DNA sequence: ATATGAAATATTGCATAG
DNA sequence: CTATGCAATATTTCATAT
C-alpha cells in the first residue's frame, strides 16, 4: 500500500 | 471599496486607454471616473463591459473587491498546491506556518492555509490523527462561502482520507461517496472527481473491495484521458495493477499497468512514488 | 433581466432555499424577491454573496445575463474543440455549419462558428488558404470583446498556422511571436502557451532554425509537466525527436523522444499521429 | 513533416 | 413564503470646471 | 484628460398584504 493518498 | 477602482485605473493605464475611450459604447466617462475612485460600486453591464475591453476575467473585479494582496496570495496558494502534490509536507508545514502569524483577516484564505497546515502537521506525525479530523470538521462548521466554491470538498476529501487511511473504511469510503454526489450539483471540476475516485479507490481496495476498486479507478483514468490531465495518471494505473493481480488477471495485463505507471513517474518526475514499483 | 432572475431562482430553489435564507447576512429577502423577478440588477456585494451562497461561480451570472441556451452552447463549444483537437474537420464543417444556419444573434457565439468553420472549409480544402486568412482577419476586425478573453488570439494562432504551412514561415513565426507577447498580458492560459509554442516549433522547424525550434519545443514540454497537461505532450515528444535529429544528437537520445511520443499517442488512441511514427 | 498544425 | 408601495440609498448621465 | 454638482435613474429597505 505504498502509495499517499491524494490530499 | 477603493481597491476595485485602481484595479481598475492600473488596467486601464496599462492598456494605454485614457476614461473617454474605455467609457465608449458602456457609459459616460464621468462614471468611469468615478469608479475608478472609489465612490461607486458598478453595475453588471458597465462592469461586464469594463472587463471585456480590458480584457480581464470578470472574476478578478470580484477578487480584489474586499481583501488585499490577492496577487500574492494567489501565487502562495499555487505554491502550497505544488508542494502538496510532491508531498513535501515539512516545507507546507514551515511556509504555511510563516503566512499564518501575519495574522491578516481573510476567512477563506485563513482557512486555506489551516486545512493545508493540519494536513501537514498530521502527514508529519505532530497530530494524531483524530485530533487533525476534529479541526477539519471545524473549518466545515465555519459554514464559509468564498470564491473559490470548492473548499469545504477539499476539505472533506482530507478528511476522508486520513479515516480510511486509519482503519475507518466504512466512515471514509461513505465520505467519498458523498463528495462524488455533491460533485454531481456543482460545476465541472473534473481534477477533483479524478483525486477523489482514486482515494476512493484506494479506500475500496484496503477494504478488499477489488471489483469496485478497479472500477473506480477505470473510470478515473476514462475520465483523466478526456480531460488530458496526468496529475494523477500514473498513480490510477498503478492502482490499476494492483487491482489486477488481487483479481487474478493475466501476468501481460497486470504488467502493463505498472509499466505504463512507470512511465509516467519516470517523466513526471515522481521519484518517491518509484519506490512503490519494486519487484513489478 | 428575466434570465439571471429565474436562473437564481432555479438554483435557490434547487439547494432548497427560500428567499429569506438566502439573502440572510447579505439583504432584505425583497431585494432577492425583486432580483429573481429581473425588476433590478443586483449590486456586487448581493451577486458576490449570492453566488456563494449557492455555490456558482460568479460567471455563470454574466454569462446567461444577455443571451439564451447559455449551457447547451458551451457544451457544443467543447464538442467541438474535442473534435478539433481529433482532426474530425468534416464532422466539425457539418455541425457548425447547422448550427450557423439558425442565424440566432450573440456576436461572441456567431464568431466562434465562423472561426471554426472557415479553419474546418480550409482543413477540407473547400476554401484556398488565403481567403481562410482573410475571413479569419474580419472576424479580427469586429473587435469584438465577449466572455473568452482569448478568442481573438485563437483566432490570431489559426491565422499564423496557415501562412506557416504556405510557404510564409516569416509571417507566421512573427505573428506566433506577437501571440506569445500578447499572453504575457493577459491572465494565465496556460495550455494555450503551449500549444502556440508548439505551432510557433513547426515553423521554426520549417525554416531550419534547429536550435530555436528546440527551445520552444523544451520550453513547452517543461510547462506540460508543470500544468499536468497530455494535450500536446506527445506533439512535442515527437517534434523534439524531430530537431534532436537534426542537430545530430546521439541515436538513443533521438530514439528516447520519439519512444515517449509513442506512448502518448498509444494511450490518447491519436491514431492518426501514430502513422508519422514509421521508421523511428 | 506528417503532423499537422494545431488550430 | 413572496410580492409591492413608498421612502431611503445608491448609481449614472449631462453640464461644466480645473 | 479627469473630476464634481446636480438632476435623472436605479437599487434596496421597511412596512405591509396576499
Ligand atoms: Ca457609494
Ligand atoms: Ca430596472
Amino acid at each position: 500500500a505504498d502509495l499517499p493518498f491524494e490530499f | 471599496a477603493e481597491k476595485l477602482g485602481s484595479e481598475i485605473k492600473k488596467i486601464r493605464v496599462l492598456r494605454g486607454l485614457t476614461q473617454k475611450q474605455l467609457s465608449e459604447n458602456i457609459c459616460h466617462q464621468s462614471e468611469v471616473s468615478r469608479i475608478e475612485s472609489g465612490a461607486v460600486y458598478p453595475s453588471m453591464d458597465i462592469l461586464q463591459g469594463i472587463a471585456a475591453k480590458l480584457q480581464i476575467p470578470i472574476i478578478h473585479f470580484y477578487e480584489v473587491l474586499i481583501y488585499s494582496d490577492i496577487e500574492r496570495k494567489k501565487q502562495f496558494k499555487d505554491q502550497v498546491i505544488m508542494l502538496c502534490k510532491q508531498k513535501r509536507y515539512k516545507e507546507i508545514y514551515n511556509k504555511v506556518w510563516n503566512e499564518l502569524k501575519k495574522e491578516e483577516y481573510h476567512p477563506e484564505f485563513q482557512q486555506f492555509l489551516q486545512w493545508q497546515y493540519y494536513v501537514a502537521a498530521y502527514v508529519l506525525k505532530k497530530v494524531d490523527y483524530e485530533y487533525c479530523i476534529l479541526e477539519l470538521k471545524k473549518l466545515l462548521n465555519q459554514q464559509l462561502t468564498g470564491i473559490d466554491v470548492y473548499q469545504n470538498l477539499y476539505i472533506e476529501n482530507a478528511i476522508a482520507n486520513i479515516y480510511a487511511e486509519n482503519g475507518y473504511l466504512k466512515k471514509g469510503i461513505d465520505l467519498f461517496e458523498q463528495i462524488l454526489k455533491q460533485l454531481e450539483a456543482l460545476h465541472d471540476n473534473e481534477e477533483f472527481d479524478v483525486k477523489v475516485r482514486y482515494n476512493h479507490a484506494k479506500a475500496l481496495y484496503l477494504d478488499s473491495r477489488y471489483e469496485e476498486s478497479l472500477y473506480q479507478v477505470n473510470k478515473a483514468i476514462e475520465i483523466s484521458c478526456r480531460i488530458n490531465s496526468m496529475a494523477l495518471i500514473g498513480q490510477l494505473y498503478y492502482q490499476r495493477g494492483e487491482c489486477l493481480r488481487k483479481l487474478e488477471y493475466e501476468e501481460a495485463e497486470i504488467e502493463d499497468a505498472y509499466k505504463k505507471a512507470s512511465f509516467f513517474f519516470d517523466i513526471l518526475e515522481m521519484h518517491a512514488y518509484k519506490e512503490a514499483l519494486v519487484n513489478k
